[PDB]
């Protein structure tokens, strides 16, 4: 149901498959 | 014939560390590349 220069995109701590959990 | 471009793969510098209290032996996390790339 939802949806280059220097713009680093750092990656969450936790994934789904562990909050999931 | 078209040509992708892509800007040059980069990314922070991270430093893994136990504490000068344990020991100096470290280890480095480079952000977002591929290893093959060092």
């Amino acid at each position: 149901k939802v949806t280059f220069n220097g713009l680093t995109v750092l990656p969450p701590l936790l994934t789904d498959e562990m909050i999931a959990q | 014939e078209i040509l992708d471009i892509t800007p040059c793969s980069f990314g922070g510098v991270s430093v893994i560390t136990p504490g000068t209290n344990t020991s100096n032996e470290v280890a480095v996390l480079y952000q977002d590349v591929n290893c093959t790339e060092v």
